[PDB]
C-alpha cells in the first residue's frame, strides 16, 4: 500500500517539479551575482 | 558598398576554394579568405583589435605551417585557367552589381560599432580594448587564461610526442 | 600508465578536460573541455611504436575534430535563434547537437570509425576509449531532451551493435561492437532518468574495465588465442571467463544488477515495445558471448605443445581477479547498494 | 543557463566564463530572470518566464523588434513598386547625424 | 579603415601597372630548351629536386605557433592595467612570464634544439 | 567423448568466423598484434654544389 | 500532404490516409537507399543511382498500398474493423513481397509476420495504449540532488526572497 | 670492451647496481632512479657462433672473464625438466608415451625420426629467446656487459639445418620461420658478433674428441648436416647481424687466441660509430633520452612475461604439434601432482617450506 | 611621465566640463525626431493588415517595462525612413567615408 | 527573416566547408585545409554571436587558441605519418 | 518447425553478419558523408 502511494506522489511531484528533491534541477546565479560583483568592483575603480 | 561586396569576394573565393585541387591553390585561397574574414569582423567589431590578433596568429604564423607541409608542391607548378578566372570576374560584377542595387541599410548588420553607440554612453569613452578585455585578467574569469597557457605548454609536450617517431 | 611517464601526464589532462564538460556550464565551455580531452587522448592512442596506433590517430582525430566543430557551431545557433542555453523547447536547432554528440560518443547510426579503431588501438588505449571518452558526450545528451533521435538511436544501438559481432573473430572489433550494443542500453536509461544511467555505465565501466583488463594481461587478441591460451588446470580457464556470462548480466553474474535496474525503470516510464527489442538483441550480444565461451566451459581441449608455463604481471592480475570474483559473487551485496531509491 | 550535473569545484572556472549581465540593458532583463529561474529550478521556471523570458530575449535578440523594421521598410519599398512613392516622396528626412 | 583598403588597392594597381609595364619594355627572345631550366651550378639538375619533408622546420614553426599563440594572450596588458584590478593583474601576468622562463630553462636542460639529427 | 578438436577450433580462426569470398581472400592475423615498423629507404636531396659557385 | 492515417474512420479519405502512410513509407525506403548506396551497391553515375533508390523505394510503397488498400477494402465491404482486417492487410503486404523479391515462400511467410504487425497495431490504436508513449516521470538525481555542490566562491545575498510580500 | 689488462686491474660499475634479480621495476621507479647513469663502456651484446662442438663455452667464459662480462652459459633443455627440488621429470617413465615422454638433445641425436623431437625445436628457441631477455635485464640493470654463447637469432640456422636433413615437417619449417618474427622483433641486436670458422671434417674431430655416448656415437653426424651450419652461418645468419653488429671472423677457437682477440676487440672501438644516428648499423641501441633509456629498461624489467606471452601462437593445424586431450589432461596430472610442483615455487610445502600461513612475497618474474 | 599624466588629467577635465552641454542639446534633438518618427510609422502604414506602431501586429514589443517607459531605438529602426547618405554618415565615420 | 539576411552567409559557406571535407582528394591535405576554411567560418559565426554581446566579445581568443591546437595536431599526425610509411597517401588507407 | 526458427534463424543472421562486414569495410570518407547528410537534411528543415 505504501509503494502504491510513493509512486502516486513521485508521478505528481515530476509532473508538476515543485520540490527541490529527486525531479528537481536545481538553477543557479552564484556565477551571474558573481559577475555582478566584478563589474561593481571594476566601475568604481575606473580612473587614475 | 563595402560590406556586401566583402561579402561576394568572399563567395566568390568560396566557389575558388571548393574547385582548387592543388594544395598550394588551396593554401593560397586560404589566405586571401583570411583577409576577407579580417575585414569583414572588424567591420561589425567595436574594433579591429581582434582582426590584428588572430591575423597575426592564424594567418601570420600559423598558415605557415600548412602552406610549409604543403609544399609537396605537386612536383610541378600551376595550370591556370583563365576561365574559372573570367567566370570569377563574370560572378563578382552582377553580385557587385547587384550589390549597388540591393538596399542600402536593410542588407546590412544591426551590430553597434563604436560609432553606431548612441552619444549619452559615457562608457563609451574610454580606450576602445579596455573594457571589452578587462574580464580576461579581472578575477574570477582570468584563471581560464592560466588554463589557455599550460594547454600550449601540454601542447608542445604532445607535439614532441607525436612529432619524435623514432627520429 | 602503459609504458613511458608522460602517459600520466596526458592522462591527467585528459580527466581535467573531461571534467570540465561534465562540471560544464554553458555549451561553450562543454565544448572547451571536450577539445581538451581530444588534445590529451590522441598521444596516447597515437603510439610512435607501432603502424596501426597511428593510422587510428588520424580517423580519430579527423572524427572528433569535425564532431566538436559541429557541436559548437550548432550550439551558437541555438543559443542565438533562443538567445538563452536552455532552449524554450527542443526544435531543429537542437537534434544537430544531439548528431554531434552521437558521433562524438560512437552512437548507432554514426559508428562507422569505431569498429576501425579498435584495429589500431592496444589494449588499455581502446579500454580506455571505451570507458571514459564516452563519459562527456553522453552526460551532454542528457542536457538535450529530443525523445525521437535517442530512440532511433537506441533502436539501431543493438541491431548493428550484436550483428556485427556475431561476425567479427578479432577480440578488437568484438569489444566494439559489443559495447554499441551496451550503449544502447545507456542511451535508453539516459532517456529515462539519468542517477539510473550513472549506475548502469558505472558498472559497465566495472565490468568493461576488468574484462579487457585481463586481455591485456595474457595479451589474447583473437579467438583462436583464447582456445589455445595455456592455463594450468583448465579450471580456472574456466572460473575466469564466467565474466563473458557477466556481459549478458545473467542472475547469477552481477551483469544482472543493471540491467535489471534500468528495465525496471524504464518499464515504469511504459516504454515496452522499446524493452523488448533491446532485450531480444541482449540474447545476440550474449550468443556470440558463448561463442567465446566453448574455449572454457568443457575441459580439456586439444592444446600446442611447445607451451609449458604461463605467466603474467604480479600487479595487474593481483587487481584483475579480486574485479572477476566480484563479477561472480556479486549479487548477494543486494544490501550495499542503497543508491536506486 | 543549463545545470551542470555534479557542480564540483571546477564549475568553478566556466560558470561565469562569459556573463550577458554585465554593462547590458539585456542584462537587466537577465536578472528579472535569473532569480525567477532560481525560485522555481529550471523546469517549472522555464514554465513561468513567460514574459520574463519573451523580454529578455527580445533585448538581445532584437527579433521582434527588427523584423518590425524589415517589413516596415519592405512596405515602404512595395508602394514605391506600386508606384505611389516618386523620386522625392521615396525617403523621409534624415535625423541630425548628432541625434542618437 | 576603407580608406587604409582603398590606397592599398590603388598602390597593387600601379604596382601591378608597373611590372606590366616592364614586361613589355624588356625586349623579347626565340625561347630556348636549356634558358629555361633550374639553375644548379652549370651541371644538369638531378631528379625531381622536391625536397624531403623528413625534418624539424615544422618542429621549431610550432614552437613559433606556441609562443605565437602566448604572445596575444600578453598584449593587452598594456591597456587594462591602468582598469584591471592591481592584485590580479599583476600576478596574473607575473605568472605568465615565470611560467614561460621555467618552461625555458627546463627546456635547456632538455636541450631540444641540439637534436642528434 | 568428443572434445574440442582442430576441425571444432578451425571452424573461427578466419578474419570472419563466416569467411566470404574477400575476408576468406585476405588475411591479416599478426597474432602478437604488434607489428613491428620495416624500416624504409629515405633518399636524401642532391645539390651539385659548384663549380658556378663562390 | 501533412494527414494521419489514424486521426480518421478506419474506411474513410483513402487518398489522405495513404498519403499518413505513404510518407512514414517513403522516409523507411529512402533512408535505407541512402544507407546501402554508399556501403554495397556503389553504381557509378545518376541514373544507376537512379536506378538502385528507385529499387529501393518501389517495393516500400508496394508495401504500404498493398497493406492499406486490402485492409481499406475489408472496412469498405466486410463493414468491421478488427485485429483480422490487418492481419489479411500484413497478408496482401508479403504478397507483394513475394511479388518484387520473386521469392514464393520468403514473401508469404513475410505476409504472416506483417499481419501480426498489423494485429498488434491495432491492438494498440484499440486498447489505449502506445509504443511509445512520453515519459511520467524524468529523474534527475538523487534526494540530496540539491546538496551535490562542491562550489568555492563566496556567493553575496539574494536579490530574491521566498518570504511574503510585505506592502 | 676493453680488457684489464689494459686497464691495469679491475673495471668498476660507475654507480650501485640495481637489484633487477629480486626486485620490480616500477615506472614510478623510473621517474625515481634513472637508467643510463650506471651505464659505462661495456654496456654491450657479444654473441659467439660457430659450427657445432667448436668448445666456445671455454672461449666465452674466459673472454668475459677477462674482459669483465658475463658468461651465461648455454642451452639447457633440461630447464623444462628440473624443479625447485632439481628431480628430472624425465623420470617420470613412459606413462603417457606418445606426446607427453621427454626428449632431450640426447633423444634428438639419437634419433631425429621422432616427430616429437619438432618440440624442442622451438622451445629450445624459446630457451635461447628466455636467455636473451636475462641477458638484455642484466645490462639495463647493472649496466655491465654480456656473452651469450649462442643466439635466438642464430638458432634458425639448426632450424632450416633439421628440415633440409628431412627430420622436420613442412609443417613445422613453416611454423617456426613465421613465429620467429613474432618474437624476434621484439629483441634488441648484439653490439658484436664473433664467429667462428672450421671445416665439416675438422668439427667431426672434434667432435669425436667429446666423446659422448649420445652424441658421438650417434647417427646424425652427416657432413650435410654438419655442413648446413657453414653455409646457413656464412650467409644466411651473418648477413643480417653484418648489417647490425660488428662482425669478426678468426678462423676458430682452438687457434683462437683470447689476447689478440682481446686486443682486436678493443681496437674495434665504437665511439667512432657516435655519427649519424640515422645509419642502419648499432641501430638498435641509439636510445635518444634517459626516458627512452628507461622505457627499454622497464620493458624489460617488468614486461618479461609479456614477453613470453608472445609465444601464445595457436597453430592446431600441426598435428605433431597439437597434443591428445585426455593424455594431455593426464599430462596435466602428473606434473602438478608429481613432487615440488602442487604450488607456486617456495609454496610446495609438501616437499619442504616453511615459514608459510603468513609469507606472502612472489619473486619478479618468477617462473609462473 | 607626470607631464603625461598631468596634461591627459587636463584633456580629461576639461573633457568633464563640455560633456553635459552636448547631452543637452542632444535629448532635444532625439525628442523631436522620435516624434517625426513615430509620426511617419502611422502615416506610411495607413492601409496595412492590423498594424499598430511601435508594435507587431498587437502584443507589445517590451512588456516587463512599465507604462510610459521610453525604449530607445535600435540604430536601425531610428533610421527607419532615411537614405545611406543619412545612415553612412554617422555608422561609417571611424571608417571616414 | 533575420537568419536569412544575417547568418545566412555563414550557413552557405560552413555547409560548403563540409561538402569539401568529405569530398575525394589525393592526401589528407586538402581535408585538413578544407576544415581550416570551417575554423574560420567557425570563427564567423562565434564573432557576430559574440558582437551581440557586450564584453563576452573576448571568447575569441579561447576559440582561436584552440583552433590553432587542432590544427597543429592535425598537422602533427600527418606530419609524424609521411614519416613513418614514408607517404601520408590516402591510398595507404 | 525448427526452421521457422531453429537454425534458419542463425542462417539469416549469418547472412546479415556477412553484410555489416560489407558496410563496415570501406573507407571513411562515406561515413563521415552520412553524418554530413544529416546534419544538412536538419539545416534546411530548419529553415523550411
Ligand atoms: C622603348 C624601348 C624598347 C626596349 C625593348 C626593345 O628592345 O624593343 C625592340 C623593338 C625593336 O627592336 P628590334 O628587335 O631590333 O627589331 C625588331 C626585330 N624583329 O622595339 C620596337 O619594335 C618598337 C619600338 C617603338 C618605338
Ligand atoms: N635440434 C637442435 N640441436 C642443437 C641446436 N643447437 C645446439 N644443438 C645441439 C647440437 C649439439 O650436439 C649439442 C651441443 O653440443 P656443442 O657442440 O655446442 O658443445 P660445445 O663443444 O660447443 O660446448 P657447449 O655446448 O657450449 O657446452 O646441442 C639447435 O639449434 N637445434
Amino acid at each position: 500500500q505504501i509503494r502504491l502511494l510513493e509512486d502516486e506522489v513521485r508521478r505528481k511531484m515530476s509532473e508538476r517539479n515543485d520540490y527541490q528533491a529527486y525531479y528537481y534541477r536545481p538553477s543557479v546565479a552564484k556565477y551571474h551575482r558573481i559577475s555582478k560583483e566584478a563589474a561593481d568592483e571594476l566601475e568604481a575603480l575606473r580612473g587614475d | 558598398m563595402i560590406q556586401l561586396m566583402l561579402y561576394s569576394l568572399i563567395i566568390t573565393t568560396s566557389i575558388i576554394f571548393l574547385n582548387m585541387i592543388h594544395p598550394l591553390a588551396l593554401g593560397l585561397t586560404l589566405l586571401i579568405q583570411t583577409i576577407f574574414v579580417c575585414l569583414l569582423t572588424g567591420l561589425m567589431t567595436k574594433s579591429f583589435w581582434y582582426s590584428y590578433i588572430l591575423f597575426l596568429i592564424f594567418l601570420g604564423g600559423m598558415l605557415v605551417l600548412f602552406i610549409y607541409v604543403t609544399s609537396l608542391a605537386s612536383n610541378e607548378m600551376f595550370n591556370l585557367s583563365m576561365k574559372l578566372t573570367l567566370f570569377s570576374s563574370l560572378i563578382l560584377i552582377f553580385m557587385l552589381i547587384l550589390s549597388f542595387i540591393m538596399d542600402k541599410t536593410s542588407s546590412s548588420l544591426f551590430l553597434m560599432n563604436n560609432d553606431m553607440q548612441s552619444i549619452i554612453n559615457m562608457n563609451s569613452y574610454f580606450m576602445e580594448n579596455s573594457l571589452s578585455l578587462n574580464k580576461l585578467y579581472n578575477f574570477p574569469t582570468n584563471f581560464i587564461t592560466i588554463l589557455l597557457m599550460n594547454y600550449l605548454l601540454i601542447t608542445l609536450i604532445v607535439i614532441v610526442k607525436i612529432t619524435k617517431l623514432f627520429k | 600508465m602503459f609504458n613511458n611517464s608522460s602517459k600520466i601526464l596526458f592522462i591527467t589532462i585528459m580527466i581535467i578536460g573531461t571534467l570540465i564538460t561534465v562540471t560544464s556550464n554553458s555549451w561553450l565551455g562543454a565544448w572547451m573541455g571536450l577539445e581538451i580531452n581530444l588534445l590529451s587522448f590522441i598521444p596516447l592512442l597515437s603510439d610512435n611504436n607501432n603502424l596501426m596506433s597511428t593510422e587510428a590517430s588520424l580517423k580519430y582525430f579527423l572524427t572528433q575534430v569535425l564532431a566538436s566543430t559541429v557541436l559548437l557551431f550548432s550550439s551558437i545557433l541555438l543559443m542565438l535563434k533562443n538567445n538563452m542555453n536552455n532552449e524554450i523547447n527542443e526544435s531543429f536547432t537542437s537534434m544537430i547537437i544531439m548528431s554531434a554528440l552521437l558521433l562524438k560518443s560512437g552512437a548507432a547510426p554514426f559508428h562507422f570509425w569505431f569498429p576501425n579503431m579498435m584495429e589500431g588501438l592496444t589494449w588499455m588505449n581502446a579500454l580506455m576509449l571505451m570507458t571514459w571518452q564516452k563519459i562527456a558526450p553522453l552526460m551532454l545528451i542528457s542536457y538535450l531532451n529530443i525523445k525521437y533521435l535517442l530512440l532511433i538511436s537506441v533502436i539501431l544501438s543493438v541491431i548493428i551493435g550484436a550483428i556485427g559481432g556475431l561476425n567479427q573473430t578479432s577480440l578488437r572489433k568484438l569489444m566494439a561492437f559489443s559495447s554499441i550494443n551496451h550503449l544502447g542500453w545507456m542511451l535508453s536509461s539516459l532517456m529515462i532518468s539519468e542517477s539510473i544511467w550513472l549506475i548502469y555505465f558505472f558498472f559497465y565501466s566495472f565490468l568493461s574495465f576488468v574484462l579487457t583488463f585481463m586481455f591485456n594481461i595474457f595479451k589474447l587478441f583473437h579467438l583462436n588465442q583464447l582456445f589455445s591460451w595455456f592455463v594450468n588446470s583448465k579450471i580456472l580457464k574456466f572460473t575466469l571467463f564466467m565474466n563473458f556470462l557477466s556481459l549478458g548480466g545473467l542472475p547469477p553474474f552481477l551483469g544482472f544488477l543493471p540491467k535489471w535496474l534500468v528495465i525496471q525503470q524504464l518499464t515504469l516510464c511504459n516504454q515496452y515495445f522499446m524493452l523488448t527489442l533491446m532485450m531480444m538483441s541482449t540474447l545476440i550480444t550474449l550468443f556470440f558471448y558463448l561463442r567465446i565461451c566453448y574455449s572454457a566451459f568443457m575441459m580439456n581441449y586439444f592444446e600446442n605443445n611447445w607451451i609449458m608455463k604461463m605467466n603474467m604481471n604480479s600487479i595487474n592480475y593481483n587487481m584483475y581477479m579480486i574485479m572477476t570474483f566480484f563479477s561472480i559473487f556479486g549479487l548477494f551485496l543486494i544490501s550495499l547498494f542503497y543508491f536506486m531509491f | 543557463s543549463l545545470t551542470p550535473f555534479l557542480r564540483l569545484p571546477l564549475t568553478d572556472l566556466t560558470g561565469c566564463l562569459i556573463n550577458h549581465q554585465t554593462y547590458d540593458k539585456c542584462g537587466k532583463f537577465e536578472m528579472k530572470m535569473m532569480e525567477c529561474f532560481e525560485a522555481y529550478g529550471l523546469e517549472r521556471g522555464k514554465r513561468e518566464c513567460a514574459d520574463l523570458i519573451s523580454d529578455f530575449q527580445e533585448c538581445v535578440g532584437m527579433q521582434k523588434q527588427l523584423m518590425r523594421f524589415h517589413a516596415m521598410r519592405n512596405e515602404r519599398y512595395k508602394q514605391w513598386l506600386k508606384g505611389e512613392r516618386k523620386g522625392q516622396e521615396f525617403f523621409a528626412d534624415p535625423p541630425r547625424v548628432d541625434a542618437y | 579603415m576603407f580608406s587604409i583598403i582603398f590606397i592599398a588597392l590603388l598602390i597593387l594597381l600601379i604596382t601591378t601597372i608597373v611590372m606590366f609595364l616592364a614586361s613589355i619594355l624588356s625586349k623579347k627572345a626565340l625561347i630556348d630548351r636549356e634558358k629555361s631550366s633550374p639553375f644548379e651550378c652549370g651541371f644538369d639538375p638531378k631528379s625531381s629536386s622536391r625536397l624531403p619533408f623528413s625534418l624539424r622546420f615544422f618542429l621549431i614553426t610550432i614552437i613559433f605557433l606556441i609562443f605565437d599563440v602566448e604572445i596575444a594572450l600578453i598584449l593587452p596588458m598594456i591597456i587594462i592595467m591602468k582598469y584591471s584590478n592591481i592584485m590580479i593583474w599583476t600576478i596574473t601576468s607575473i605568472i605568465f612570464i615565470l611560467i614561460l622562463l621555467i618552461g625555458l630553462y627546463h627546456e635547456w636542460n632538455q636541450g631540444m634544439l641540439n637534436w642528434s639529427n | 567423448k568428443w572434445y574440442p578438436d582442430p576441425e571444432f577450433m578451425k571452424q573461427f580462426s578466419g578474419p570472419v568466423m563466416y569467411p566470404d569470398e574477400v575476408t576468406s581472400l585476405w588475411t591479416v592475423p599478426p597474432w602478437n598484434s604488434k607489428v613491428t615498423p620495416v624500416e624504409k629507404s629515405v633518399r636524401n636531396l642532391t645539390l651539385n654544389f659548384g663549380p658556378q659557385h663562390p | 500532404l501533412r494527414s494521419k492515417y489514424y486521426d480518421h474512420p478506419d474506411g474513410e479519405d483513402a487518398f489522405g490516409k495513404i498519403v499518413a502512410t505513404n510518407k512514414y513509407a517513403v522516409s523507411a525506403g529512402v533512408a535505407w537507399s541512402m544507407f546501402d548506396v554508399l556501403t554495397l551497391s556503389k553504381p557509378q553515375g545518376y541514373l544507376p543511382t537512379l536506378g538502385r533508390f528507385a529499387y529501393n523505394t518501389g517495393p516500400l510503397m508496394g508495401m504500404a498500398t498493398a497493406f492499406t488498400l486490402t485492409t481499406l477494402v475489408a472496412t469498405n465491404a466486410r463493414g468491421k474493423d478488427d485485429k483480422i482486417n490487418y492481419l489479411i492487410g500484413g497478408f496482401a503486404a508479403g504478397g507483394v513481397f513475394g511479388a518484387w523479391k520473386h521469392n514464393h515462400v520468403a514473401g508469404l511467410c513475410a505476409g504472416l509476420f506483417l499481419g501480426i504487425a498489423g494485429v498488434i497495431k491495432k491492438m494498440s490504436i484499440e486498447q489505449g495504449w502506445e509504443f511509445f508513449p512520453n515519459t511520467p516521470i524524468k529523474q534527475y538525481g538523487g534526494l540530496n540532488i540539491a546538496g551535490n555542490d562542491w562550489t568555492i566562491m563566496a556567493d553575496p545575498p539574494k536579490n530574491w526572497t521566498t518570504e511574503k510580500p510585505k506592502e | 670492451i676493453s680488457g684489464k689488462t689494459m686497464r691495469g686491474g679491475p673495471r668498476v660499475p660507475k654507480a650501485a647496481p640495481y637489484p633487477y634479480k629480486t626486485k620490480k621495476y616500477s615506472v614510478f621507479n623510473a621517474i625515481f632512479d634513472k637508467t643510463s647513469k650506471r651505464f659505462d663502456e661495456n654496456s654491450k651484446v657479444i654473441c659467439v657462433e660457430g659450427p657445432i662442438a667448436a668448445g666456445k663455452s671455454k672461449f666465452a667464459k674466459e673472454l668475459a672473464e677477462e674482459l669483465d662480462m658475463e658468461y651465461y652459459p648455454a642451452v639447457d633443455l633440461d630447464l623444462i625438466y628440473i624443479n625447485s627440488y632439481g628431480y628430472d621429470m624425465r623420470k617420470l617413465d613412459p606413462q603417457l608415451p606418445p606426446s607427453c615422454r621427454s626428449y632431450d638433445v640426447r633423444n634428438f641425436c639419437l634419433d631425429p625420426s621422432h616427430d616429437l623431437a619438432a618440440q624442442f625445436q622451438i622451445r629450445m628457441y624459446m630457451l635461447r629467446y628466455s636467455q636473451y631477455i636475462d641477458a638484455l635485464q642484466h645490462v639495463l640493470s647493472t649496466g655491465q656487459g654480456v656473452v651469450l654463447e649462442r643466439s635466438p637469432y642464430s638458432d634458425f640456422v639448426f632450424m632450416e639445418a633439421m628440415f633440409r636433413q628431412g627430420y622436420l615437417s613442412r609443417g613445422a619449417r613453416s611454423v617456426y620461420n613465421e613465429l620467429r618474427q613474432n618474437t624476434i622483433g621484439e629483441l634488441l641486436k648484439p653490439h658484436l658478433v664473433i664467429y667462428l670458422d672450421l671445416p665439416v671434417d675438422a668439427v667431426k674431430k672434434q667432435i669425436k674428441a667429446r666423446n659422448v655416448d649420445y652424441e658421438v656415437q650417434s647417427k646424425v653426424f652427416s657432413d650435410a648436416y654438419l655442413s648446413d651450419l657453414e653455409q646457413l652461418y656464412k650467409q644466411q645468419y651473418l648477413k643480417d647481424i653484418s648489417t647490425h653488429a660488428e662482425l669478426l671472423i678468426y678462423d676458430w677457437t682452438a687457434g683462437g687466441e683470447t689476447e689478440v682477440v682481446v686486443e682486436d676487440i678493443e681496437r674495434i672501438d665504437f665511439n667512432q660509430f657516435e655519427a649519424d644516428i640515422h645509419n642502419k648499423k648499432m641501430l638498435d641501441w641509439r636510445f635518444p633520452l634517459e626516458a627512452e633509456w628507461c622505457e627499454a629498461r622497464i620493458k624489460y624489467c617488468h614486461e618479461k612475461p609479456d614477453l613470453m606471452n608472445y609465444f601464445n601462437v595457436p597453430r592446431f593445424d600441426v598435428p605433431e604439434l597439437v597434443r591428445s586431450a585426455d593424455d594431455g589432461k593426464v599430462w596435466r596430472d602428473v606434473w602438478f601432482n608429481a613432487p615440488g610442483m602442487k604450488y607456486r615455487p617456495g609454496y610446495n610445502a609438501d616437499m619442504g617450506d616453511e615459514g608459510l600461513l603468513t609469507k606472502t612475497k612472489i619473486g619478479i618474474n618468477q617462473g609462473i | 611621465a607626470k607631464k603625461v599624466k598631468r596634461d591627459e588629467i587636463e584633456m580629461r577635465s576639461a573633457q568633464n566640463v563640455i560633456f553635459p552641454i552636448l547631452v543637452a542639446e542632444r535629448d532635444r534633438e532625439f525628442l523631436r525626431q522620435l516624434r517625426r518618427n513615430r509620426d511617419e510609422e502611422a502615416e506610411l502604414m495607413k492601409n496595412v493588415p492590423g498594424w499598430e506602431v511601435g508594435t507587431w501586429y498587437g502584443e507589445p514589443v517590451f512588456k516587463t517595462l512599465p507604462e510610459d517607459t521610453l525604449v530607445t531605438p535600435i540604430f536601425k529602426e531610428f533610421y527607419a525612413h532615411s537614405d545611406w547618405k543619412s545612415y553612412a554618415k554617422r555608422a561609417h565615420l571611424k571608417l571616414w567615408s | 527573416m533575420i537568419m536569412i539576411l544575417y547568418w545566412s552567409l555563414p550557413m552557405i559557406l560552413f555547409i560548403l566547408g563540409l561538402f569539401c571535407f568529405v569530398s575525394n582528394r589525393k592526401h589528407l591535405l586538402s581535408m585538413l585545409l578544407s576544415l581550416e576554411f570551417i575554423v574560420l567560418m567557425l570563427f564567423f559565426m562565434l564573432f557576430i554571436y559574440l558582437n551581440m554581446l557586450n564584453y563576452e566579445s573576448y571568447f575569441s581568443m579561447m576559440f582561436l587558441t584552440f583552433s590553432v591546437c587542432e590544427g597543429a595536431l592535425g598537422l602533427s599526425i600527418l606530419v609524424s605519418m609521411i614519416r613513418t610509411h614514408g607517404n601520408d597517401y590516402f591510398q595507404s588507407f | 518447425s525448427e526452421y521457422f526458427g531453429g537454425q534458419h534463424l542463425y542462417q539469416k543472421l549469418s547472412m546479415y553478419s556477412k553484410t555489416l562486414f560489407l558496410m563496415h569495410n570501406n573507407s571513411l570518407k562515406i561515413y563521415l558523408l552520412l553524418f554530413v547528410f544529416w546534419i544538412l537534411i536538419l539545416l534546411i528543415l530548419l529553415f523550411l
